[PDB]
């Protein structure tokens, strides 16, 4: 079969609005939960920062960057957050060269504007910034999607 | 107080590959772009910027910060100041730095906020149906006094 289950949902969930009146481009959060949905992937509730709590407390954490695409190659829904002050962010990694020799290709809405937003074109290293994106951590689920 | 800024285009710059920059009377601003696959950002994750001080002729570098928006830089009309918009994951600020030095003269959290800067300042929105403050139920000015810094 083919593996590519995540890029799918990311690509269905883009336009979809996940929090009435909020469209997921806008919204790191929701865009994530869409894709979660369609996965069928339980997913904690709440706003990115509350996401990241759940993440950090129920799923598995990986090492490096490297291994977040190396997972997300391999079907797995894999989660790169890390909280903010009051906006956090939440983004899916998905399979394709790293930037920099580090930071994985992801999908992400983002509040900040088109900037931040990944339609899979842009690493993690790309839309969270030089301190941050060494700060991140990648939540793997336990399962894989396909 | 209230010094008034102007949005500086960032274009692709002639020499040197891969620098987008733009300039007027008092102050160039250059970006270099490490994206190995798209000759078109919009925005720079990786330092230095460089500001040159057209009337001064010092050369400096911001060494750290950013991401920085490719549409988000503004000269004050004294050419003293450099604001930028500068963003990481979903969280964003707005950055005033000396010309003269590439030091920090202020910082403020916008996370969450729609923005614009232009003549009549800058404006914050909240409720927005999308990225343009425009789009905004709610539209607030902000204060551009500890940026100017004048």
């Amino acid at each position: 079969s083919h593996m590519q289950c995540i890029v799918n949902a990311c690509k269905n969930s883009w336009d979809k609005s996940y929090l009435a009146g909020t469209p997921n481009k806008d919204n790191c959060s929701g865009f994530v939960q869409s894709v979660a949905a369609e996965l069928g992937v339980p997913m904690p509730r709440g706003n990115a920062n509350a996401m990241v709590d759940g993440l950090e407390q129920s799923w598995t954490k990986l090492a490096s960057g490297a291994e977040a695409a190396q997972k997300a190659a391999q079907g797995f829904l894999v989660i790169a957050g890390l909280k903010g002050r009051t906006y956090g962010h939440v983004a899916v990694v998905i399979s394709g060269p790293l930037y920099r020799q580090k930071y994985p290709m992801c999908w992400c809405g983002s509040i900040a504007g088109a900037v931040g937003q990944s339609q899979g074109l842009k690493s993690v290293g790309q839309v969270w910034n030089r301190t941050d994106r060494d700060r991140l951590n990648y939540y793997v689920y336990s399962l894989a999607s396909c | 107080a209230d010094c008034t800024f102007t949005q500086l285009e960032i274009v692709p710059q002639f020499g040197s590959p891969n620098m987008f920059g733009g300039e007027d009377e008092h102050v160039r601003v250059m970006f270099s772009n490490e994206d190995p696959n798209d000759d078109n950002p919009d925005a720079f994750p990786e330092p230095p910027v460089y500001l040159a001080d057209r009337d001064s002729g010092n050369d400096c570098r911001i060494e750290d910060g950013g991401i920085w928006s490719r549409g988000g830089v503004f000269l004050s009309q004294d050419g003293r100041r450099v604001l930028m918009h500068e963003f990481s994951g979903s969280s964003a600020e707005l950055v005033s730095y000396d010309s003269a030095t590439c030091k920090v003269v202020h910082r403020e959290d916008i996370s969450g906020q729609r923005w614009a800067v232009d003549k009549d300042g800058l404006r914050l929105g909240q409720k927005c149906s999308g990225e343009s403050v425009d789009s905004c139920a709610k539209i607030v000015k902000r204060s551009l006094a500890p940026f100017c810094q004048t």
